[PDB]
């Protein structure tokens, strides 16, 4: 569960990033694509060359879809419902591998937040990603 | 393959006496019940809105025995799964797209339907020889991904 | 989350197993160690050699546990909640731990009961199984 | 632990610019914090309840710089990762008890730590080559667990 202190903590860190989520998305993703290769098989239609536009549009929406969930960050499951039921009945995505994207966007959070990365903060973000991963996960049976 | 001669044995031996047609049908039709999320690869094997319906499909079955039947000619090839299963894993990962989380749930329910088929035979010893060949062959088709 | 069919499964499943539970439960434990030695280090201090009476004595404690959230399955974290402490807070083990055990007891049900393990059984015993391994490891951080 | 020479050469350029005494307490204490069970294997440690605490525990700092010396050396022996750890993973399975996976996380917080601290030059194919290396290093660490 997030408590008070991580929802502040998520609320924060998630405001600096400001707008630079959707670079960041894909670059998250890049990140996924060459350090997990098993997971560009869930993206075969997907053009994975560095800088590719499909790419930059996917992490963009990521980004969108995280930004609305810290939005609702006390109503998670209702404000993602749609995405949840996307990822369980159409794109059967491997629970493993929302682990993998996970660590990858707090790669990406680290490399561009030196100041605001602290412990404390990491370890929120964490448990964030974590939440968000087990919401769209919820329907999968 | 870290596998002792007693386990190799103990596997050999027990493989000797599996029906591979029903225990691939079985393997395959549990997977796609258990985690349904595995039914993304088989759309056009058609109804699979319940479990009936996926032990009953005639495709699955039939894909199960081919997936043992493939499993099975690897159990020859102990030391050397890697080199036996290499166009397997190039087919899985280029033309299939399968990500290899896969192989590793297959095993498992294979263990389980084991288990269900031969009882106080597949015991704690035994189970562990094939956790041992479960995990490399998931290892060796999933060799060749990049 | 438990669906009725999934509770009236696990009910029915586990209704069989009576009072061999214990039983079951030592020798999912054996399952464990033989098959996944690293699990071993969790259990230092006890004699792990086969029929040793500590596996034994364990393994009784588990199915003892896993029967009461049978029983309050609609009610699982209240049930379970100082389960869940002690483990969060002493034993400290991790989360992937539980995906081995509960895998060593769905042999174990599946060599006992051949006639009871239908495929939407083992599909809902394991949805049970993962539920109680959620709730157990719902407060480590 | 297939390494390409251009990825071993990313991964050992990077660690020339590392600081690992400070590197070693920041990855051993963000552990500490991030995935409070670990603390399991560290009580003698004294007070580790707060972020600052954790971070600051003078034990914590001095054993984060033992254990990322170790890993050092283990970069130097890109090839022979096995036999540079067998001691260590001995010592590790056998005294204290400590389950592997404790590795994997250590390793993961690694490339957040190194992350931190570069920024840019912390690329997606950088990233990717440490992963490999974090990866063979704990499989090493834990290879002799039996
Ligand atoms: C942080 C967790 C994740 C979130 C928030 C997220 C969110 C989204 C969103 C908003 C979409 C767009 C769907 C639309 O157009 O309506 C999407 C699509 C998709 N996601 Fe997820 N996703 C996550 C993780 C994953 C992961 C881990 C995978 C697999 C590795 C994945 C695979 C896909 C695929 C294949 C699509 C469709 C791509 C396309 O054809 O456009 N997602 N996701
Ligand atoms: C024990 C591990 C597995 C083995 C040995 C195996 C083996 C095989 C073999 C021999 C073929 C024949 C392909 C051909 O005709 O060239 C095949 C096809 C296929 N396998 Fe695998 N398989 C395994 C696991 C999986 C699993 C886990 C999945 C996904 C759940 C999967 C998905 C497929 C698919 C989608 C095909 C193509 C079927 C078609 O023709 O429509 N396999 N497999
Ligand atoms: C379904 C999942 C599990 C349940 C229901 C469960 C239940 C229990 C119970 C009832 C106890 C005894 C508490 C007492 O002393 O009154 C216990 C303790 C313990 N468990 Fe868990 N357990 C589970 C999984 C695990 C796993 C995966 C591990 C790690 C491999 C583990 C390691 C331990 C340890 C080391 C103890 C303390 C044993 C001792 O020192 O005597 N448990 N558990
Ligand atoms: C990067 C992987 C690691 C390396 C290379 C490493 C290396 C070392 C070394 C060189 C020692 C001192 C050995 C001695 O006393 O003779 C040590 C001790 C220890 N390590 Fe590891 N370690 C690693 C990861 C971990 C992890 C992740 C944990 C637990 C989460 C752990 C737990 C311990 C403990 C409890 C000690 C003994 C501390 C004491 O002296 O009281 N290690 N390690």
């Amino acid at each position: 569960v997030l408590s008070p202190a991580d929802k502040t903590n998520v609320k924060a860190a998630w405001g600096k990033v400001g707008a630079h989520a959707g670079e960041y998305g894909a670059e998250a993703l890049e990140r996924m694509f060459l350090s997990f290769p098993t997971t560009k098989t869930y993206f075969p239609h997907f053009d994975l060359s560095h800088g590719s536009a499909q790419v930059k549009g996917h992490g963009k929406k990521v980004a969108d879809a995280l930004t609305n969930a810290v939005a609702h960050v006390d109503d998670m499951p209702n404000a993602l419902s749609a995405l949840s039921d996307l990822h369980a009945h159409k794109l059967r995505v491997d629970p493993v591998n929302f682990k993998l994207l996970s660590h990858c966007l707090l790669v990406t959070l680290a490399a561009h937040l030196p100041a605001e990365f602290t412990p404390a903060v990491h370890a929120s973000l964490d448990k964030f990603l974590a939440s968000v991963s087990t919401v769209l996960t919820s329907k999968y049976r | 393959m870290h596998l002792t001669p007693e386990e190799k044995s103990a596997v050999t031996a027990l493989w000797g006496k599996v029906n591979v047609d029903e225990v691939g049908g079985e393997a395959l039709g549990r997977l796609l019940v258990v985690y349904p999320w595995t039914q993304r690869f088989f759309e056009s094997f058609g109804d699979l809105s319940t479990p009936d319906a996926v032990m009953g499909n005639p495709k699955v079955k039939a894909h199960g025995k081919k997936v043992l039947g493939a499993f099975s000619d690897g159990l020859a090839h102990l030391d050397n799964l890697k080199g036996t299963f290499a166009t397997l894993s190039e087919l899985h990962c280029d033309k299939l797209h399968v990500a290899p989380e896969n192989f590793r749930l297959l095993g498992n329910v294979l263990v389980c339907v084991l288990a269900h088929h031969f009882g106080k035979e597949f015991t704690p010893p035994v189970q562990a020889a094939y956790q041992k060949v479960v995990a490399g062959v998931a290892n060796a088709l999933a060799h060749k991904y990049h």
